[PDB]
């Protein structure tokens, strides 16, 4: 069972220059080796197959070079639609094995994270539980902290995060963060807040309410 | 329009059985492997199988070897995967895709996928609740919280709002059960007159639920 | 009174050959009763040119009538299955056609065409494609086999 060590398993660039992919085989896979691209919740497509030779219809800045153990993918200056994750496979040998692909994420001018808060409904507390939700919209780059503060006291594994992929127009991040509380542990509380750090801030931004 | 097609997918219990089918339009799979690939939830791509339909050759990963019986009927252009003594680690969107060297088919073309969650949980559907702002720009939303399993769909006012939409990934809870959150930015100016309604669907418990994201 | 002796020939990557109707040979992953339809040589051990670390042979396919043959198509040297008196094979002194020098470069065989010198015996990478004869060693084929003795 051929291990395809891939790497690096995250990549970041700029439209218009170029990137290297490469792919690392535990044995000699001769010259068997191709090239695939996933857009998120679509069917991988063909770029490369034989190591080097380019599939009908794939536009000519793509490009696969190889040496029996050590295979890279190199596109010589990025477009609008190549914001995917790229995966290299061994067909040679069967089994057929896959690399955990390269995710390729586009980079943009840092963009502020603009912070939005929603305290629970009324109908959520009839049922016995509460949920405080923090939003962070369309912001650049991905990594960022949300703290949750209820009563000026840092909240511990009772919050869970959720991020989107890179906009459509714009290809900033937003991210949901979402306090689970009983009826009982929410009400025993008056401020609920929400804070943040991101690359495009001065300082932390806090969003909060009290249950009145 | 050449298409490999799956069906079968879906919700078994642990230990069951499933058969997938992979139907091909515009190519014969007669001269032609199809192979299956499976995405584990958040993974990577793993090899099941494949067959070559003409000569019956076969040929399984050694974790389904035994369990998983691959087949095609060329008279109706398809190819199968029977799954037995399914576990949750089989849980995945399964692909087919065909492959023939001469032609360099090297998976070329690979079906839309079928999602299988091996689970004994029941389905349930969402219970939906409204973000709407405290107090340029404003931000309402809808909780889409406790459903199972995968996938649910979220609109905005029956698909005529789209600027600024964004529908998070669900989050499996400790409960067992999924939530997620839709919410839209819009002007301020727009919240008294305008009504934002969110549509959830979820198409495995037949729930369709609009719920008024009201200040 | 020619010594031949009864094998599978498998591929680097572990491809073995099977037969693709009555004049063809492919080569493909084969896994559990699969892998009893694998072709078995009868290779016979020829006189002709022996260099350091080539020995000259021949390739039959047990009782098919059939010997693999090296013949042009376009002037290019060609892989065919011919088919051939059984009573008369196997010999000792034959056919430059039917001749391949058995190389042991690594601690794997090469099979090079008699008649056509620097054509091997070569698969493709993607597997159930036809066994035929190559002109490179140093191309983007394969030309290194494995043996594995059958009685």
């Amino acid at each position: 069972d051929i291990q395809m060590t891939q790497s690096p398993s995250s990549l970041s660039a700029s439209v218009g220059d170029r990137v290297t992919i490469t792919c690392r085989a535990s044995q000699d896979v001769s010259w068997g080796v191709a090239w695939y691209q996933q857009k998120p919740g679509k069917a991988p497509k063909l770029l490369i197959y034989s190591t080097a030779s380019l599939y009908s219809g794939v536009p000519s800045r793509f490009s696969g070079s190889g040496s029996g153990t050590d295979f890279t993918l190199t596109i010589s200056s990025l477009q609008p639609e190549d914001f995917a994750t790229y995966y290299c496979q061994q067909y040679s040998n069967f089994p057929i094995t896959f690399g955990q692909g390269t995710k390729v994420e586009i980079k943009r001018t840092v963009a502020a994270p603009s912070v939005f808060i929603f305290p629970p409904s009324d109908e959520q507390l009839k049922s016995g539980t509460a949920s405080v939700v923090c939003l962070l919209n369309n912001f650049y780059p991905r990594e960022a902290k949300v703290q949750w503060k209820v009563d000026n006291a840092l909240q511990s594994g009772n919050s869970q995060e959720s991020v989107t992929e890179q906009d459509s127009k714009d290809s900033t991040y937003s991210l949901s963060s979402t306090l689970t509380l009983s009826k009982a542990d929410y009400e025993k509380h008056k401020v609920y807040a929400c804070e943040v750090t991101h690359q495009g801030l001065s300082s932390p931004v806090t969003k909060s309410f009290n249950r009145g | 329009e050449v298409q490999l097609v799956e069906s079968g997918g879906g919700l078994v219990q642990p230990g069951g059985s499933l058969r997938l089918s992979c139907a091909a339009s515009g190519f014969t799979i007669k001269d032609m492997a199809i192979h299956w690939v499976r995405q584990a939830p958040g993974k990577g791509l793993e090899w099941v199988a494949r067959i070559w339909p003409r000569e019956g050759f076969t040929y399984y990963a050694d974790s389904v070897k035994g369990r998983f019986t691959i087949s095609a009927d060329t008279s109706k252009n398809t190819a199968y995967l029977q799954m037995n003594s399914l576990r949750a680690e089989d849980t995945a969107v399964y692909y087919c895709a065909r492959f023939n060297g001469y032609w360099n088919y090297i998976m070329d073309y690979w079906g839309q996928g079928t999602l299988v969650t091996v689970s004994s949980a029941s389905t349930k559907g969402p219970s939906v609740f409204p973000l709407a702002p405290s107090s340029g720009t404003a931000a309402l939303g809808c909780l889409v919280k406790d459903y199972f399993p995968e996938p649910v769909t979220v609109s905005w006012n029956s698909g005529a709002l789209t600027s600024g939409v964004h529908t998070f990934p669900a989050v499996l809870q400790s409960s067992g059960l999924y939530s997620l959150s839709s919410v839209v930015t819009v002007p301020s100016s727009s919240l008294g007159t305008q009504t934002y309604i969110c549509n959830v669907n979820h198409k495995p418990s037949n729930t369709k639920v609009d719920k008024k994201a009201e200040p | 009174p020619v010594r031949s002796l009864n094998c599978t020939l498998r591929d680097s990557q572990q491809k073995s050959l099977v037969m693709s109707g009555p004049y063809e040979l492919k080569a493909l992953h084969l896994q559990g009763q699969d892998m009893e339809q694998q072709v078995v040589f009868s290779m016979s051990f020829v006189q002709g040119e022996e260099s350091n670390d080539k020995i000259p042979v021949a390739l039959g396919l047990k009782e098919k009538n059939l010997y693999l043959s090296c013949v042009l198509k376009d002037d290019k040297p060609t892989l065919q299955l011919e088919s051939v008196d059984p009573k008369n094979y196997p010999k000792k002194k034959m056919e430059k056609r039917f001749v391949f020098n058995k190389i042991e470069i690594n601690n794997k065989l090469e099979f090079e065409s008699a008649q056509f010198p620097n054509w091997y015996i070569s698969t493709s990478q993607a597997e159930n494609m036809p066994v035929f004869l190559g002109g490179t060693k140093g191309g983007q084929d394969i030309t290194d086999f494995t043996m594995q003795f059958v009685s």
